[PDB]
């Protein structure tokens, strides 16, 4: 399923067709990214069960060498790191950076504390390791000099807001995807019903409360205009 | 009920040259009555706006006797091309331009898009303006293949939005009955374009009631004013 399809759910049920309605699909696209995120811990934080493909998402990065600090001699070895700001994957799934194949590849995400401190193993001094910086951005780590040559990777894993993923995926065949609502959005079928009813009781009282409606330099709600 | 029994039914409903007070009225008079009634009568008969039926077009066979001779299919497949519309994928197909009330409305459509599914019959959904542009979008509500969205346009026009090509037009709706005039009318007057006589089409039993409409229509206009 995509956008427009889950969109286009939650308005029919709330019946929000003419284009003179308070709520329109904006809403709707920032209730549905946002709920699913909370259906999503709900469902994956307490124990630990399998995760559907669904849930996941496969953003698309390019990398460049940046200095520790800044250019000094002494600032400690450079990074690489994305050049667009990476979103926040929630901590349920299986993060993974791999190089354009899913199927090869050791790259590391790890957390931002671990990888202030990685590597000292000398069995481990050539595998590289990534974490989401608070600047945002992915930076990548390793002891292995040829790491720094590393141009391109994916990105999968179940993050935590599905707009931003989405405006980063990686080319289709056919192309890139511009609407956001061709694209597909990224929950389990199972849980698609929960975060329906979820958006629409969210937007079912508001739908039908009153409106301070005349233009009269007043407040006009405590009286329910 | 013929012209002559029309004629001679009304002026015995309405105690014409009888003792005591009445009122007489010509044979132009008895037609502009008549088919102001008929007219009236199905409308509200149509809209379910007669408290007496309480009905609506086709609610009970009460109705669908009444009305049954007024029901005509159309087809077309000619696109009228040189018209400004609310989409890209717009064609304008012309109506019979006697329609009263559109009834049941249809689309066969014809693109090597939809595979193996060509000539698909498609429903046409009137949609108000309102709703297009949300309904453009739309992948429930939308047009797709069996679904086609009918918008009224100046000139007796029909802008079918849909995605996919439209090849023909099917319509079936309720026609502009013919007036009920019992004497060739002079030069210069007629009901409805008519100057000739023209029966009533639909079935006999609403002709009575047509009557008593038509009776009363003539006593509102003679006593509106007293």
């Amino acid at each position: 399923m995509t956008y427009n399809e889950l969109i286009y759910m939650v308005l029919d049920e709330l019946k929000l067709s003419s284009d003179d309605s308070y709520y329109t699909p904006d809403h709707v696209i920032f209730l549905l990214v946002k709920y699913r995120s909370f259906l999503l811990k709900q469902r994956y934080s307490d124990i630990k069960k399998q995760i559907p493909d669904s849930d996941y998402q496969s953003i698309c990065l390019d990398l460049i060498e940046v200095p520790a600090i800044s250019g000094e001699p002494c600032e400690g070895s450079s990074y690489l790191r994305s050049k667009n700001k990476v979103p926040t994957t929630m901590m349920i799934g299986n993060p993974r950076v791999y190089p354009m194949d899913f199927y090869q590849g050791e790259i590391t995400y790890i957390s931002r504390d671990r990888m202030r401190y990685v590597g000292y193993n000398k069995f481990l001094r050539n595998i590289i390791y990534c974490s989401k910086a608070p600047d945002g951005y992915l930076y990548f780590k390793s002891w292995n000099p040829q790491f720094l040559h590393l141009e391109k990777v994916s990105f999968n894993a179940i993050f935590e807001d599905a707009k931003e993923a989405s405006e980063m995926a990686c080319p289709e065949e056919n192309g890139t995807i511009c609407k956001l609502e061709d694209k597909e959005f990224p929950i389990e079928d199972a849980l698609v019903p929960p975060l329906i009813e979820l958006v629409v009781k969210e937007l079912r009282g508001p739908e039908y409360s009153p409106k301070d409606e005349d233009n009269n330099a007043k407040d006009d709600l405590p009286d329910a205009r | 009920m013929t012209n002559k029994e029309f004629s001679d039914g009304f002026s015995t409903l309405l105690n014409s040259f009888g003792i005591t007070p009445n009122i007489t009225l010509d044979e132009y008079e008895k037609s502009t009555f008549l088919t102001n009634a008929q007219e009236q009568l199905i409308i509200d008969i149509y809209s379910g706006r007669n408290i007496i039926y309480g009905k609506s077009f086709e609610q009970t066979e009460e109705i669908r006797r009444y009305l049954s001779n007024l029901v005509e299919t159309y087809e077309t497949s000619t696109k009228v091309t040189g018209k400004l519309g609310l989409s890209k994928d717009s064609v304008f197909f012309e109506i019979p331009q006697d329609t009263w009330f559109i009834t049941y409305e249809v689309a066969f459509l014809k693109d090597s898009r939809l595979g193996c599914l060509d000539g698909i019959e498609a429903s046409v959904v009137p949609l108000p303006q309102d709703d297009l542009y949300r309904a453009k979008d739309n992948p429930f509500r939308g047009p797709s293949k069996d679904r086609v969205l009918r918008l009224d346009i100046k000139s007796d026009l029909a802008e079918l939005i849909s995605k996919y090509n439209v090849d023909k037009y099917l319509m079936r709706y309720i026609s502009q009955p013919t007036p009920i005039i019992l004497v060739d009318l002079p030069d210069g007057l007629s009901i409805n374009g008519v100057s000739t006589e023209s029966e009533c089409e639909l079935n006999p039993v609403v002709h009575r009631a047509i009557l008593e409409r038509a009776v009363q229509l003539a006593i509102i206009s003679k006593t509106q004013l007293t």
